[PDB]
């Protein structure tokens, strides 16, 4: 709304906080009455009479609660009175509620059983509670009360398993606290700052209950806290529509009404109301109001009326009284007993021969503490927070047990302590507020909860609460203590600092968010019942009855300071805020705005420690700070000394602010009680402004000052200067040794090099030399060394290793310890990379790897430095020079081939009208890359090379070749290989509709299953494979002739050979150049290629003559590319994302407002939140339904085939969204809709850029991130996937170009420039993968001893690299014999560990070998540590589940980054699984399938994307167990082998050994079971050996369905079995024992296996299996596939004559049911 | 007359706090760098200084105590009248506003060992027009108790503090100042036999083509200014390469931290 006005916040702010008064008047209770004295007034106030039991209000007992409750109320018999009226509202509804009640009264009960309620909803069948479903907060305004209320709440849940607990101040390492914790007991304040904070499945989604305790805060400068926590709360339900229960407790005071309004409060259901008659105790109340002016002659006057009510009291009751400094309490206590002794008094507390004298007497010799010594005995007693503890309880235990008399103490006590007295003095209400620097009243909570304290619930009949404070005040206090203090807003004042916490968090991106928060704040309310109270007129609120325009004017008005300060930029046309870096350091470390803005002023990388603290002590926290006269000499004496020189004169509050900082950190002690209270505001604010500045210097790379800004956090923190010894920070070391180490000069390096002896010579104390020593080597201390290896010329890669050199200890250690690592340039000047480190404890032992990127130039620079920095050790740093003088650097590469501008090609250039009809409907020309290479492709045989941009057409390069291939061999066979599964099924589809259907050859797609893969090779011209299932072929190519005799060997996309899944790339192409160099019939490679900078290097190595490569570079792309890379200078992920969102809308309508659009997110979640953020902007642009291009009735049939409503909404409005969690329907449907035109953008998780069928105009990549669970990082988008997602900005047929706008991280941007607009250098990483490789090759006998090694590498791409780039392989020459020595070495290695794991033999330490177990892992492409890890677990008596167990962890099984919540499900699991698992440890990605395996296997669940987790572990179950099966036949072992074969067809058809056979039919269940079974039919066959009519009357199935069950009979084995036994009477022992078995299939099936639960298409597998089980011994055994009769040999050995009965199995790998014996 | 009317009492005000607050501003003499070119003929070697080094040399000193490092530097590969300065060694040492104590031991390190040794730069408060007599005496006893300090090869370099800027002159000896200064017992301002063909001007250019490097001590800091009892000329030291701290940095003056600890 345009016409908005700027507003006076100040002047709109009570000024009094909790201490203004909204009522005019203050009625009193009947028999109320007012005395006069000299220099004060009394008032006394009667104590009330409880409401006596009325409506018949019985007290419920807790038998007729709930059962799951009453636990929670053991050892009571019922509730109490208000418990008993809220428990329906409480246990039986979920209602939020508001109580309102004296405090004292029960409301925490009242909490309790709300908590109970929530608890309640978490129960298990077996009585447990799911602890990790759910979260409680409970928000306490006091420290104290916080720490008081987690021991509690903890004992009265225990009985429930559950954890209560508090959040400690430091949260980067310990918010595996919040995950631990059921109920979260914190401050307002805390809770604020961690939901300011947005990160990455954060536990604030299980939070279902919150618990406002002393709501009535409300009314204190610190309600505005409460506010901003409801407001956030109530928006995020809406936005979730997850409902989350409030509970409200509060004092009775006026507006209680609209506080419950506030917590959406249904008055007539959730609130509660009582009047101060139902306090526990009456309280007889008496006020003092002093009219004396004079300090002097009032303090006095006090101290007399103190005496004079004491007097009342002296002998017949206890008496606290409560002061405001730790030092009045000893200086009251102290005047009062003075009085008594001089009045002659004393008597009448300690009585002489009464047994309480006789009790006081012991601690009134000992005597603790000082003050407490001069008093103890007297009777009277202090206590406080500078006291000891046991000093505190024995206060509190000699006050309980009704010892003391008189106990002076101050709030702490109110608060934290349970401790009730008869009679409470409240001695004055003023109090010292450092952050006001002034003297103010004492809050009201304070107040109320002292007062509260008068009375004691059993002993007295009355309490008397006794209140001394100046006249002027009497009305305050009179109206706070009798319910007519009305509760109000505060937030006013707080308002700029509120909004940006909600722009930063992304929940108000605009004014009109703003307004809608704001009518969720307590202030909105007030404003609109009692506007004039607030600065609106009546008439104004008549005219703007909602408040609509008030509310966009203080909206309005806060936008513009948050804008003036640079934490917003705010467009007032639009009304739009843009989040700033400054805004979030801000909001997420609670700092207000006018500071920020100072800092980002006067920040310099410059800046020395002079002006660090003077920038520090001008922080907007301190400007109510001033210097007063009396403190001027004693600053001054500080100031002429401290050791940071301050610039500006004693006059300023910023040098006093800095002078304290600095004594704080050398611990000085102060005199002025204003001087001390200052220090303490001052340095408890220093920790986290140090902290807040620290990431502002540091995200600069600001080396030096980032450098000076960590050391002063660490300082404050540890409160001492970088120059005191640094073993000061063990606080178990005794002071007077660390005094002497630090005397002498000496460096504390140089005790490194000492020991015990030494230690204790060199400071001359050799009784301690011995624990100098540990705690010596106790201090965190890292090694470092680095590995450089160069990419580029101007880009360098680190490998930095840290190795940890100290020992660890958990008692200093903790479970973890931060660093920063931290690169930086020649200067020590700029940072050029940082990053976070975290040692945990389980690591601490362990050398870690680092890797990053860091820019070089030339000439090189002499140096870098890598420093790796304690976060919290002070002088705990190690800095590794970086010298590049050494460096060798690659050759700058070449230029590319040069595109010849020629005539395109027409598809009549294929001279033949059979090939050319598999274009000439597509397109008339080829492009200019297709025309460049065709003559070669098509023309000839050479090797060729296609290296150009993802969108060049080289697919149809190599289907060139393929057809010349045709035309020379009629059945002619090409292998094409590509990396990626989605990519093979998309060139099945294409290259079978080409070659298959209008060329009549054979298209075929390796599965993954050996014999069957080997059909399709054989039958098949083209066959298309992923890398390692050609592996796995290949490796056989000895006796595989169909792969010797391939014609052509295409590999796509062999710029991937650089990357994660690029060794068995390089392995089988180098294959197969050894292959076709022994054959003499040479196999033609042409390989595919993003443009590569070392292209002639994968040339060379494929055979490639130099004008047979075509090396084109990314400016040839056929359509244009416009790349825009967009930095966003914003470090905290998402709050990057949410500065991503508005440019996402901008770009698409600046670079493709019509034509398709392409956003890639890095998350599931993100694609539906940008789905929605696009439609919103496009909304509020007036632009609605701008992407919908279809109409919505033409629409409407595709969106009721969905889900997913959310979905279905968005692509209403032309926004559609892809990611991992849709049916492959849903997905199918949301393509069509995009590439039909329907709908103008999709978004789609980044997981998914291989296998989209989709192709845009315009190609967003929004931020260049992911959040890897398993390691809990972010990791950076492989280069791999940008250039095939920016490949997705390519629409040749119907584009003049593509664009894409990459919005990545600023330290991002000048990487992605190097890699995208220049071509790409790949290296080898086989160096790191090799073990398998030569393993498999030593099965095969192509290495038969280490020269073999050494040649086999020749031929890799790895050994071309070496001598072109050898830094990066750790090579420091490329002379012959360096390449000599590196080869031997790296064999030497790779044949060791073959060895020790046993998978080979190595004689005369030259000829190698493969043994069985090798010959195992080759045979299967299993990993050999798996194998060896079999090879160890397995044994004769290993139980099924075990094998599951192992076969779980697996090196092959890595494949989980999301669930961590299915932990507990998993748990609940092992319950419902009958495997009696052992070791219960959880949340592995290896312990999912420890029972995820069984979760499929019983058919437990279908469930989520877990279904594609479970698709990935089935495809190598197979083959992990045959693994097992091998290794348990190789030994000897009958049984557990026979186990192994049997967990196969369990695996296979999902079923287990003792469930029932049936289960394998289609359309069966349990019902249809437990029929079958009263019939007396068990079996498959007996199913089959029935009469039609009775066979479709049993099953009670459709027609249909029982079809599906004829097919699976019709394909069940059914196998006729014989055996003979070779010359069976001349047997000889000793000799040959030839059995001969034959089996004869019934109907000779040609399908695979019917498995409709497992993935793959299988065939069928036999093993017969000659043994005895007598003893557990196999003694022969052979694997068979039987077609249709299969005539099988065994072989034996004949030890001795004797007696000779051998059992003969047949036992399916498939099928359960069909495993045979026979004699 | 007031013994008593009027009493005062004095309040320290200690003279590193003022230089201190004026060495945090040094930088900004970094943006304001001359070369004195009133030499001629050019005749000599050429002295090429990087910048980064020399203004890191700028930012850690002090307006009134001058500080020295070490020159450390090679000839291009075809160039022999041409010298690059490559590195600069910061040694203990402390000064006062005339000439900086450096102990007798020069730099030894391996990684200086392709290196040739260039000579010394110092800051000084102010311009002179000629070398003082005090560098004259520190160069020739520097000279002859290292043969490897070649008095056609080896320059004093001057770095003056100009209004908001520094002035660098560069200067060589003579065979004759050499034997003056190798036997000048006269440690002030005006000693006998001093004269001014003891030295000669020598050209110097500064570049931002390359970049030099620091060494700096293996387990102190350079800067003893504020424990000149812990320094002494016969103290030993070996060398890290590291980037040196500032004058005024903590780890310079250590007892300003334990001290104030006592109140
Ligand atoms: C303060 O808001 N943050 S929260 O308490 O964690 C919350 C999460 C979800 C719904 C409601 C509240």
């Amino acid at each position: 709304l345009a016409p908005r006005q700027v507003l006076d916040l100040e002047d709109l702010v009570f000024t009094q906080g909790s201490h203004f008064m909204a009522n005019k008047r203050c009625q009193l209770p009947d028999g109320s009455f007012r005395r006069q004295r000299k220099g004060y007034e009394e008032v006394h106030v009667p104590a009330l009479k409880p409401k006596p039991f009325g409506s018949e209000e019985q007290l419920l007992p807790v038998e007729k609660l709930p059962k799951y409750a009453q636990a929670g109320f053991e050892g009571f018999k019922t509730l109490n009175r208000i418990q008993s009226k809220l428990y329906r509202a409480a246990l039986e509804t979920d209602e939020n509620l508001l109580l309102c009640a004296p405090t004292g009264a029960g409301k925490t009960n009242v909490a309790l059983m709300c908590m109970l309620r929530e608890i309640g909803k978490h129960i298990n069948m077996d009585g447990t509670i799911n602890v990790d479903d759910f979260k409680i907060i409970y928000i306490a305004p006091m420290r104290s009360l916080v720490q008081e209320m987690v021991g509690s709440f903890g004992k009265r849940l225990a009985t429930y398993g559950i954890t209560v607990a508090e959040l400690t101040g430091d949260h980067q390492l310990c918010k595996e606290e919040i995950s631990a914790t059921q109920i979260i007991v914190c401050t307002p304040e805390k809770w604020d700052i961690i939901t300011r904070k947005g990160g990455e499945r954060t536990y604030t989604q299980l939070v279902r209950l919150i618990i406002l305790d002393e709501i009535h805060l409300l009314h204190d400068d610190r309600g505005p806290v409460l506010e901003a926590l409801v407001a956030r709360a109530i928006r995020n339900i809406e936005m979730t529509q997850e409902d989350v229960r409030l509970i409200g407790l509060s004092a009775t005071l006026p507006n209680y009404e609209d506080v419950a309004t506030f917590l959406r409060v249904d008055p007539a259901k959730g609130l509660f109301y009582f009047d101060n008659s139902f306090r526990p105790v009456p309280l007889e109340q008496t006020y003092v109001g002093i009219t004396e002016k004079k300090a002097i002659k009032r303090f006095q006057i006090m101290n007399e009326i103190v005496y004079e009510k004491i007097m009342e009291h002296a002998g017949k009751n206890q008496v606290l009284v409560f002061v405001h400094s730790r030092k009045e309490t000893g200086k009251t206590a102290r005047a009062i007993r003075d009085m008594c002794l001089e009045k002659d008094t004393l008597g009448l507390f300690l009585r002489e021969g009464s047994a309480s004298t006789e009790v006081l007497r012991t601690e009134a010799e000992q005597c603790k503490n000082l003050e407490l010594k001069d008093l103890l005995p007297y009777g009277f007693a202090i206590h406080h927070a500078g006291m000891t503890r046991v000093d505190r309880t024995l206060v509190e235990d000699l006050f309980a047990d009704k010892h003391i008399q008189v106990l002076v103490s101050t709030a702490t006590l109110a608060w934290g302590v349970n401790l009730p007295a008869h009679t409470v003095i409240i001695k004055g209400t003023q109090v010292y507020s450092p952050e006001k620097g002034r003297w103010t009243e004492l809050g009201a909570l304070d107040i109320l909860q002292m007062l509260g304290r008068a009375g004691r619930p059993q002993y007295d009949t009355k309490g008397e609460g006794i209140l001394i404070t100046s006249h002027g005040e009497l009305q305050y206090y009179l109206s706070l203590l009798n319910q007519q203090l009305p509760i109000e807003s505060q937030m006013v004042s707080k308002l700029p600092d509120m909004l940006n916490a909600e722009i930063v968090l992304g929940n108000v991106q605009n004014a009109k968010d703003a307004v809608n928060w704001l009518g969720y704040a307590y202030l909105y309310i007030r404003m609109l019942r009692s506007p004039t109270l607030y600065g609106i007129s009546h008439d104004d609120l008549k005219g703007d009855p909602l408040l609509d325009q008030r509310r966009l004017d203080l909206v309005h008005t806060a936008a513009l300071m948050l804008d003036k300060n640079n934490l917003v930029k705010y467009d007032k046309k639009t009304g739009n805020f843009q989040v700033t870096e400054l805004g979030r350091i801000a909001s997420h470390y609670y700092i207000t705005n006018d500071t920020v803005q100072t800092y980002n002023q006067l920040l310099k990388p410059t800046l020395s420690e002079i002006e660090l603290f003077r920038v520090f002590s001008l922080s907007s926290e301190f400007k109510n700070i001033t210097v007063r006269e009396e403190e001027k000499l004693e600053l001054q004496k500080l100031l002429e000394r401290v050791p940071i020189p301050v610039k500006e004169s004693i006059e300023e509050p910023s040098a006093k602010i800095n002078v304290l900082l600095q004594a704080f950190i050398s611990q000085l002690k102060l005199e002025g009680f204003a001087l001390m209270a200052d220090m303490v505001y001052v340095t408890q604010s220093a920790g986290r402004l140090m902290r807040a500045i620290f990431e502002i210097v540091l995200n600069r790379g600001w080396a030096q000052l980032t450098d000076k800004t960590l050391n002063l956090c660490k300082m404050i923190d540890k409160r001492m200067w970088q120059s005191m010894c640094p073993l000061r920070q063990f606080r178990k070391l005794p002071e007077e040794v660390v005094k002497k180490i630090e005397k002498k000069n000496f460096p504390f390096e140089r005790l490194y090099d000492l020991n015990h002896n030494e230690i204790g010579e060199l400071i001359r104390m050799p009784k301690m030399g011995k624990t100098i020593h540990k705690y010596v080597h106790l201090f965190p201390k890292l090694e470092l060394s680095v590995h450089l290896q160069p990419i580029t010329r101007s880009t360098l890669k680190v490998e930095l290793t840290i190795t940890p050199d100290f020992q660890w200890d958990e008692k200093v250690h903790g479970s973890s310890e931060a660093f920063w690592i931290l690169v930086e340039d020649v200067d020590s000047e700029v940072i050029l990379h940082h990053e976070y480190f975290l040692l945990k404890a389980k690591y601490a032992q362990d050398e870690h790897l680092i890797t990053f990127f860091v820019p070089v130039f030339e000439p090189l620079p002499p140096q870098y430095f890598i420093r790796v920095v304690s976060d919290r050790w002070l002088s705990c740093e190690t800095q590794l020079p970086v010298s590049f003088r050494h460096l060798i650097l690659p050759e700058k590469y070449p230029p590319p081939t040069e595109l010849l501008d020629l005539q395109p090609l027409p598809v009549s250039a294929l001279r033949n009208s059979a090939f050319e009809s598999l274009y000439q409907d597509k397109f008339p020309f080829f492009n200019p890359i297709q025309t460049q290479v065709f003559n070669t492709v098509y023309n000839s045989d050479d090797n060729v090379f296609v290296g150009a941009p993802t969108g060049s057409g080289k697919t149809i390069c190599a289907e060139f070749a393929i057809l010349r291939m045709l035309l020379q061999s009629s059945e002619g066979r090409c292998v094409y290989i590509t990396p990626m599964e989605a990519l093979a099924e998309q060139v099945y589809m294409d290259w079978y509709e080409k070659f298959q259907d209008r060329l009549n050859k054979k298209v075929v797609l390796l599965t993954g299953e050996t014999s069957t893969d080997l059909k399709l090779l054989g039958k098949g011209n083209i066959i298309i494979s992923t890398p390692e299932k050609w592996d796995i072929l290949s490796r056989r190519w000895k006796q595989r002739k169909n792969v010797q005799n391939i014609n052509l060997f295409v590999v796509d996309e062999v710029h991937l050979i650089g990357g994660e899944n690029g060794p068995v790339l390089e392995v089988i192409c180098s294959r197969m150049r050894y292959i076709s160099s022994q054959i003499e019939r040479p196999i033609r490679i042409v390989a595919l290629s993003s443009s590569l900078s070392n292209a002639k290097d994968v040339a060379h190595w494929l055979g490639c003559s130099a004008t047979s490569t075509f090396n084109f570079h990314p400016n040839v792309r056929p359509v244009p590319l416009e790349l825009h890379i967009q930095g966003f200078n914003i470090s905290h992920t998402q709050t990057r994302l949410l500065s991503m969102a508005k440019p996402v809308y901008h770009a698409i309508t600046k670079h493709s407002p019509k034509k398709p659009v392409i956003v890639f997110v890095p998350s599931r979640k993100q694609t539906r939140l940008t789905a929605i953020d696009i439609l919103t902007t496009c909304a509020a642009d007036i632009q609605r339904q701008r992407f919908l291009h279809c109409t919505e009735k033409d629409l409407i049939p595709y969106l009721e085939k969905l889900s997913d409503s959310t979905l279905k909404e968005t692509l209403l409005n032309g926004v559609g969204y892809l990611h991992e969690g849709l049916s492959p329907m849903e997905r199918r449907l949301v393509e069509q809709l995009f590439s039909s035109g329907a709908i103008q953008v999709v978004v789609a998780s980044r997981s998914l850029c291989w296998g989209m069928n989709v192709a845009a105009h315009l190609v967003i990549i929004m931020d260049t991130q992911y959040y890897n669970g398993k390691i809990h990082a972010y990791v950076d988008y492989p280069i791999y996937d940008v250039l095939q997602m920016v490949g997705h900005a390519n629409r040749p047929l119907q584009d003049d170009e593509g664009r894409c706008v990459i919005m990545c991280q600023g330290s991002k941007k000048d990487f992605f420039k190097k890699f995208l607009y220049e071509p790409l250098p790949v290296e080898s990483h086989l160096d790191h993968c090799m073990h398998d490789h030569f393993n498999a090759e030593i099965v095969t006998k192509t290495i038969e001893n280490k020269q073999d090694a050494v040649d086999y590498l020749t031929w890799t791409f790895l050994y071309r690299r070496m001598t072109q780039n050898p830094n990066y392989y750790n090579l420091q020459g490329i002379s012959h014999r360096h390449l000599s020595d590196h080869l031997s070495e790296l064999v030497e290695q790779t044949l060791s560990d073959l060895e020790q794991s046993k998978c080979i033999s190595i004689e005369d330490e030259m000829d190698v070998a493969p043994l069985n177990l090798g010959m195992i892992a080759a045979y299967y492409y299993i990993n050999y540590t798996t194998i060896e890890l079999f090879s160890m677990s397995l044994n004769a008596k290993t139980k099924v589940r075990g094998l599951i167990e192992i076969i779980s962890n697996a090196a092959e099984y890595e494949n989980i980054p999301i669930r961590h919540h299915e932990d507990n499900l998993l748990r609940q699991l092992a319950q419902k699984v009958p495997h009696k698992l052992n070791n219960p440890k959880f949340n592995d990605p290896h312990v999912k399938t420890n029972l995820l395996l069984q979760a499929h296997l019983s058919r437990m669940q279908l469930s989520a994307e877990l279904q594609s987790d479970t698709e990935e572990i089935l495809s190598k179950a197979i083959r992990l167990i045959q693994a097992c099966v091998d290794v348990l036949s190789s030994n000897g072992w009958l049984s557990p082998a026979l186990a192994a074969m049997e967990l196969a067809q369990m695996v296979t058809q999902a079923m287990w050994s003792k469930d029932s056979y049936l289960k394998q039919l289609p359309h069966f269940t349990s019902e249809h079971i437990k029929r079958c079974t009263d019939k007396g039919v068990e079996s498959v066959f007996d199913i089959m050996e029935m009469e039609d009519e009775e066979r479709n009357a049993l099953l009670q199935l459709t027609d249909s369905q029982i079809a599906d069950v004829a097919r699976f009979c019709n394909r069940y084995p059914n196998i006729e079995l014989s055996y003979e036994v070779v010359d069976k009477d001349s047997i000889r022992s000793g000799g040959p024992v030839v059995v001969l078995v034959q089996l004869e299939r019934e109907e000779e099936v040609t399908g695979p296996v019917i498995a409709p639960l497992f993935p793959q298409k299988r065939e069928e597998g036999w093993w017969v299996v000659i043994g005895d089980a007598k003893s557990n011994s196999l003694i022969s055994i052979k694997r068979l596939t039987l077609q249709q009769k299969a005539k099988v040999k065994l072989d034996f050995v004949a030890p001795a004559t004797g007696a000779h009965n051998y059992t003969l199995y047949f036992m399916s790998d498939a099928y359960m049911g069909c495993d045979q014996e026979y004699k | 007359g007031p013994l008593g009317s009027m009493t005062q009492t004095f309040s320290s005000k200690t003279e590193w706090r003022v230089r201190a607050i004026s060495a945090a501003n040094l930088h900004l003499r970094t943006n304001h760098i001359y070369v004195s070119s009133d030499d001629i003929k050019e005749t000599g070697y050429t002295y090429i200084l990087p910048k980064n080094v020399l203004k890191k040399f700028i930012c850690i000193s002090d307006l009134r105590a001058q500080i020295a490092g070490y020159l450390y530097g090679v000839s291009p590969p075809d160039n022999p009248q041409v010298k690059e300065i490559r590195c600069i060694v910061m040694v203990p040492q402390w000064g006062t506003h005339q000439t900086v104590h450096l102990p007798g031991q020069l730099p030894q390190h391996e990684y200086l060992k392709e290196m040739e040794p260039l000579g010394w730069i110092h800051t000084q408060p102010n311009e002179s027009p000629q070398l003082s007599p005090q560098d004259v005496t520190t160069h020739a006893k520097i000279m002859a108790d290292n043969p490897s300090w070649d008095g056609e090869k080896t320059i004093i370099i001057t770095c003056s503090f100009t209004p908001g800027s520094c002035t660098l002159t560069a200067y060589k000896l003579t065979p004759s100042g050499y034997e003056w200064g190798r036997q000048n017992t006269d440690k002030g301002n005006n000693p006998k036999g001093y004269l001014p063909s003891h030295y000669e001007r020598v050209q110097m250019l500064l570049s931002d083509r390359f970049l030099g490097f620091f060494m700096v001590p293996a387990q102190s800091s350079w800067n003893y200014n504020f424990m000149g009892v812990r320094h002494d000329p016969n103290m030993k030291y070996e060398l890290q390469l590291a980037n040196p701290k500032e004058f005024y940095h903590e780890v310079h003056r250590p007892s300003h931290f334990l001290n104030f600890a006592l109140l």
